[PDB]
RNA sequence: UAGAAAGCGACGCGGCUUUUUGAUUCUUCGAUGUCGGCUCUUCCUAGCAUGGCCAUGCAGCCGUGGCGAAGUGUUGGAUUGUUCACCCACUAACAGGGAACGUGAGCUGGGUUUAGACCGUCGUGAGACAGGUUAGUUUUAUCCUACUGUCCAAACAGUUGAAGGGAGUGUGGAUUAGUACGAAAGGAAACCCACACGUGACCUCUGGUGCAGCGGGUGUGCGGAAGUGCAACUGCCAUGCUACGUCUCCUCAAGCAUAGCUGGAAGCCUCUAAGCUAGAAAUGAGUCCUGACUCUGGAAGACGGCCGGGAAGACGACCCGUAGUUAA
RNA sequence: CCUCGUCAUUUAAAUGGUGACGCGCAUGAAUGGAAUGACGAGAUUCCCACUGUCCCUACAUGUAGACUAGCGAACCCAUUU
RNA sequence: GAGCCUCUAGUGGAUGUUUUACACAUGUAAGGGAAUUCGGCAAAAUGGAUGCGUAACUUCGGGAGAAGUAUUGGUUCAAUUG
RNA sequence: CCUUGUUGCUGUGAAGGCUGGCGAAAGCCAGCUGGAGGCGGCAAGCCGUAUUGAUCUGCAAAUCAUUGGCGUAAGCAGGGUA
């Protein structure tokens, strides 16, 4: 639901892929929109219990700031999807996946892309539910 | 059934085992077991691991195309 | 004062107190609900766990209200376990009365001829007997004692069970000379219908096929493996202490307040892990088969048994019939289970969908399995 | 916006609580270890979310005031020794408290409060300062009782069920539907599917581990090669164990608040004075775990040790075998 | 003291650090005042590399420990718990 | 006359059992990388020799091994210390 | 205070000296030789920072492990004397 500031109207189903990717994690920027590095500082969805991380795979929403960029990107606040990861991932076929580097891609508080272009190769299963980026990736598997 | 073929052993890979490894050039490649990965990656030649299919085939110890 | 913040109890005590349970082969302790207006018909059955494999089905399941227009078909990798089940033989029956302490046992009465393996269970050291066990209990039936005993039964009786035991003599691997004995529970009809039936089968074999067939939803019965005493960070999964304590970091730090002056049954504390009874409700049959006749898919035209190259680890092949059924079954390999018609009928989607089956796997589960036949290993080598 | 009372409620008046700080000195000075955090359990209600309802200045959406209800939840961080405070991020929501200001023979030792030393202010001085700063030893259970499992009281085979425990909770998407409702702007209401946290099991797959097994090299020993010790390094990996893997979790009955039916008192009226109907994540049962006293059966021998194993194990105990698909 | 002083910079967020400012409860000149180099098991803040400190724990080795032969104490004690 | 391995010369006992949990000395770990805690405490990482290349400031002596980078085994040869 | 014992391996390279070049002079720049210092990294040793590790009915009325500080010198030590 839409709360304080950054808020998202365009919620989706969730996977139940393995969460390789948590508070605290640097992690590259795949679109020409010109952020660079993004420092992962929240999850959407994530109720929370003690002493716990939160976590997220490829399909879900983070919050970032904006490490490495263009001077008018830097220092601010962001909202991004997560399309590859380098920890495994189980499809209910039974096939496994691994990628070499993980990567997201900014997004408007409505869900449409900030850029135009997407380098590398994208997850089939994003782009069953986040249909843009069906358009302007690089190579689908 | 088959999952495929291994890239860098030449085994044929069985249904619900082994892994794809999709590097950032774009290419999806299969692997039958992590030993291989990790040869592939310290750069070991396959041709001399001797109980490969590929070294075997290359030797001519067994027939090939 | 309150603690800071708030969390969840560690472990659920609905099975506390956790102790050993008393002998390994289970007894069902409850059946589901008479109904006169069907046929007389048996409501459990004994089984061996032999093992797991996996499978691979088809499956059309989506929301309802799901727009899309195609009829979409996809396929899924799931996880089963075989169960061996060799036919048991019926050897007597027992008849029940209600009272104001529950049900009470009237009379026993057993066939006239009976087997050494289920002799052998009266007996404590199988090796040093004089066998005159039942010797005596056959001149009943020349004096009509049997027919008065009968009488007795119909005249005043509740409920009614038989007595199978199995022939344990079928599987070698068990190194087992004593059948295990169960008592089972008849409905449908009249109580008079029961006994009459019961009567016509004494001394017979009753196959799986007489209770239970493909797609069925059934409770099974059993006891889990062994663990030995064990801490409380594995027993109820509580966090370790910080690194630099002194005196050990795998404990409960408190284990309670000055008031009351005792411990209370709510706190962690070391014991015995495992070896318990549990039930697992509403699972369902994948397939039912023989282990030496061949099968196959729609899709798959080879011919193969169940058996994997060179057997299960510590079993080897299986002869008899089997039941696969999905996901995992409690206790290792070669424990009696108890198996029975579920209790009251599921409303889950999951559940009552129907099962298609593409592929089996049948590679070997010693090491790395890479090869389906002898055939194909023997073509990948040479010769 | 009319109007005491949807919501408020001046000036005054009566209570309850012990969670704040005072007031007093009854108990302990031949000693009851003193602040905060970590870990873990249970209780209270003055109800923040989640379920059922009543009023409204209730069109709808979002709210506000009240009633029965304590089953399940109430998080991750930055500065600070802090309880407290104040910001960022998430969330259905991030309510408030008690148990010797719960918890040091459970830990930790940052603060305070022995002996060293610096600064400011006070003192002729030795020295002072709920002013600031830095360094500063955390002992012992083998007794009794509680608690957790284990054996005996209870021959062997099959069972019974007194009593005790108890478990599933929530979020989202699609459809109803751009519909009702509204001048417009906006904008609701089952069934089905995906997920998270919790619970109980399991190794077919995928990670991890390397005790058994196969290989490789460095320094130095056994005259060389082969087989190899010691110092230790290193690539792969059976069985097993494990989660970062896989499977798992609803149905009756009596009825709360309320809203109703019939109906007198009181010829009318009226949910109540008798009687009846619908009714909550709450209560009591069943399915789930433990198993008191019992009940039914066989036979002049039965059972235990000793010997050998494991699917079982601290020791007992449990599951099994002993002239055989027995062992080597 | 007031006090977590105000303004700038460092962070997503600064009772911290550094730079400025000054009627300074109660700074200050051999009761020694001020600005640096080389050298501290001295006190303090940040960045890169690195990691079981942590998320969240799992498996394995040696030595003790359990059971057994030989040997064999002490603290403490109104005690009926 | 470091550590590691050998020659001369010298050396040893509370018994059996594969042995749970919790300890004390140690190894290894997917993805993430200080989120842990008063505080990176403990651990990991770096490491010898040869060459290239080296800042502010300074009492001109130093800083300085600054930082940052590359090479290294066996064999068979040339050339004579490169 | 008197009489004695106890310095192994390595790095850096001051004063003084010899060649070659530049300069009208004064004196500047290279390469080599030389080996100073309460100067650096270590050994034998002397000490006592951290783990607030082990032990706390101890091996011990102050010990043990790993980790640390100095080690060509206001360094350490035996005997005689005050």
């Amino acid at each position: 639901p839409g709360k304080g500031k950054q808020p998202l109207d365009a919620i989706k189903n969730r996977y139940g892929f393995t969460r390789g990717i948590q508070v605290g994690t640097v992690l590259a920027c795949a679109d020409n929109s010109g952020a660079k590095m993004l420092k992962t500082i929240g999850v959407k969805g994530v109720s929370g219990r003690l002493n716990r991380l939160p976590a997220a795979g490829p399909g879900d929403v983070i919050v970032a700031s904006v490490v490495k960029g263009r001077s008018d990107m830097r220092k601010k606040i962001v909202l991004a999807v997560i399309i590859r990861q380098k920890q495994m991932i189980r499809r209910k076929d039974g096939v496994r996946l691994q990628f070499e580097e993980s990567a997201a891609v900014i997004i408007s508080n409505k869900g449409d892309l900030k850029g135009t272009q997407i380098s590398g190769p994208v997850l089939r299963e994003v782009c069953d539910i986040w249909p843009k980026i069906s358009s302007q990736a690089g190579s689908i598997y | 059934f088959y999952e495929g073929t291994c890239v860098y052993s030449g085994y044929p890979v069985p249904r619900g085992k082994g892994t794809y490894f999709v590097s950032l050039d774009d290419k999806s490649s299969l692997f039958f077991s992590s030993k291989y990965k990790n040869f592939s990656d310290k750069k070991i030649k396959a041709k001399r691991v001797k109980q490969t299919l590929m070294s075997k085939q290359f030797c001519g110890k067994v027939e090939s195309v | 004062s309150c603690r800071n913040y708030s969390a969840p109890r560690h472990g659920s005590l609905a099975y506390c107190p956790k102790k050993r349970a008393k002998t390994t082969k289970p007894a069902i302790k409850s059946f589901p609900k008479d109904d006169a207006s069907k046929p007389v018909h048996l409501t459990g059955y004994l089984a061996y766990k032999v093992g797991m494999t996996h499978v691979v089905r088809l499956s059309t399941r989506r929301s309802k209200t799901e727009r899309v227009l195609k009829e979409t078909q996809k396929e899924v990798l799931d996880a089963v376990t075989i169960l061996e089940v060799p036919a048991m033989r019926i050897f007597g029956m027992v008849g029940y009365k209600s009272t104001v302490n529950g049900l009470k046992a009237i009379k026993t009465v057993y066939a006239e001829h009976l087997d050494e393996q289920v002799l052998a269970r009266l007996r404590k050291r199988n090796s040093r007997s004089s066998k005159l066990m039942f010797k005596l209990y056959p001149q009943k039936y020349e004096n009509g004692d049997i027919k008065r005993d009968y009488e007795l039964l119909k005249r005043e009786s509740d409920v009614v069970r038989v007595l199978a035991h199995t022939q344990v003599s079928k599987i070698p691997s068990l190194n087992l000379k004593k059948a295990h004995i169960l008592e089972i529970q008849l409905n449908g009809g009249t109580i008079e219908e029961k006994i009459e039936w019961a009567i016509e089968r004494l001394e017979k074999e009753i196959p799986v096929s007489e209770v239970f067939s493909q797609q069925d939803l059934i409770d099974v019965i059993g006891v889990t493996k062994g663990k030995g005493k064990e801490g409380t960070t594995k027993r109820f999964g509580t966090t370790i202490l910080q690194h630099k304590s002194r005196k050990g970091k795998r404990k409960v730090a408190c284990i309670g307040a000055w008031h009351p002056a005792n411990v209370r049954r709510t706190v962690a504390r070391a014991g015995q892990l495992g070896f318990h009874r549990r039930t697992a409700q509403n699972k369902k049959i994948y397939m039912m088969g023989n282990g030496k006749t061949p099968f196959s898919t729609e899709y798959d035209l080879t011919s193969k048994t169940i058996n994997p190259m060179g057997g299960f680890l510590r079993y080897g092949n299986v002869k008899s019939d089997f039941i696969m059924v999905k996901g995992g079954i409690q206790g290792p390999s070669k424990r009696v289970l108890a198996l029975r018609k579920a209790f009251a009928p599921s409303n889950l989607g999951k559940d009552n969908e129907e099962i298609v089956l593409k592929f089996v796997d049948a590679s070997s589960k010693k090491g790395y399995g890479r090869f389906q036949t002898t055939e194909e290993k023997k073509a990948y080598f040479g010769i």
